[PDB]
């Protein structure tokens, strides 16, 4: 499932804000 | 209509207050020593936020701390000045209230009210996903928030569950105004969180307030699906899906919700909800929102689907644990010139 692909991805934790 | 009109008036009167503050900003309302530093509540860009305790009144607050030098090396001076200046002038139910702001040799400090229920983010990950009705109660407060901000010519540009806290009554409080900016007209800085970036942005075409509405689009999906619409492991893969102009919705999404979404997640600004003739109105009147009593939302009259558990004053239970770090103040002033008006 897409959900399962989400959970195994490297971006399930808090995401930081980018700049330049 | 009568209902609008009332909004228009309220909004007009709100613009009047904000200008007053926008034009004559508060400075040095306290000092470090007037607070007992308790525990780091989270981190962010080049700052940290801590639970603090006001020695004089007994209140607890969240104090955000920025290292001047860091802000300077990371070219964020204007953003920092903007953050504080905007935060001190605003006033709306779903915005965190800035109490005091002050500086010292090495840092910038912003003291805001403590929102104890934790980040929406954490409840969200733990629960998996929210029900359409739960998601709607949240979306609604964001719609009214952006209506407010935008009316003041402000672009907020970092919507994400990590930046929406849940208060004691189950309502939201937006935090992190670090990229907020007051502009009439277009903007071009490259900033935000990858998963939430509008295409024009990634495409660096120059943009406006419509990027916020795309963001609300992402937020809503995330909430309801339990995962963002364009996810990957490396930012770049993420940027390619966002521009490609292709979303796939889960099988459980109501038709009303996907309808709203396909409008919000619209690649063509010309076609994106919120950036057209009826403005925000196209959103407030959408079918998905047929059940929302916007005024009662505003007045905090609706029952919150979920009320976090707060056990005592200063209770940090609803937040993760972070490595505490020492706060160092030089016996030497760092970049005074740059931060003069702070
Ligand atoms: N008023 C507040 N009450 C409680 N926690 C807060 C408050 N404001 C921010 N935080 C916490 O601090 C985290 C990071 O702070 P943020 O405002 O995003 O600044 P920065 O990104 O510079 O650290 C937020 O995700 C949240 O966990
Ligand atoms: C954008 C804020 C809505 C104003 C509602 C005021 C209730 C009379």
């Amino acid at each position: 499932t897409t959900y399962a692909d989400f959970i195994a991805s490297g971006r399930t934790g808090r995401r930081a804000s980018i700049h330049d | 209509g009568s209902e609008q009109e009332s909004v228009k008036e309220f909004l007009a009167k709100a613009k009047e207050d904000f200008l007053k503050k926008w034009e004559t900003p508060s400075q040095n309302t306290a000092q470090l020593d007037q607070f007992d530093r308790i525990k780091t509540l989270g981190t962010g860009s080049f700052g940290r936020v801590m639970l603090v305790k006001h020695k004089e009144s007994g209140n607890h607050y969240a104090m955000k701390i920025l290292d001047k030098q860091k802000v300077v090396k990371l070219k964020q001076i204007e953003h920092t000045l903007n953050e504080k200046r905007i935060l001190q002038a605003v006033n709306f139910p779903f915005l965190v209230k800035l109490e005091f702001s002050f500086k010292d040799n090495s840092n910038l400090y912003m003291v805001m009210e403590y929102v104890a229920g934790g980040e929406m983010f954490s409840h969200l990950r733990r629960i998996g996903r929210f029900s359409e009705p739960h998601a709607r109660f949240y979306a609604a407060q964001i719609v009214l928030t952006f209506e407010y901000l935008h009316s003041l010519d402000l672009i907020y540009r970092d919507l994400k569950p990590e930046n929406l806290l849940i208060d004691q009554q189950g309502y939201i409080q937006v935090t992190d105004f670090g990229f907020a900016k007051r502009v009439k007209g277009r903007t071009w800085t490259l900033c935000g969180t990858p998963e939430y970036l509008a295409p024009e942005i990634i495409l660096s075409k120059g943009y406006n307030k419509a990027v916020d509405w795309w963001a609300l689009g992402v937020l809503i999906y995330e909430m309801a699906a339990g995962y963002p619409p364009f996810f990957a492991d490396e930012p770049i893969q993420i940027y390619e899906k966002i521009v490609s102009g292709k979303v796939r919705f889960p099988s459980h999404f109501s038709s009303d919700l996907k309808d709203l979404l396909r409008n919000l997640l619209q690649v063509d600004l010309t076609k994106r909800f919120g950036n057209l003739k009826n403005g925000v109105n196209d959103i407030k009147n959408h079918k998905w929102f047929a059940t929302t009593d916007w005024i009662a939302i505003y007045q905090r009259k609706v029952e919150a689907p979920f009320i976090p558990k707060f056990k005592g004053p200063g209770d940090t239970s609803n937040f993760d644990d972070y490595e505490e770090e020492e706060i160092r103040v030089s016996i030497n002033e760092k970049c005074g010139k740059e931060f003069t008006e702070f």
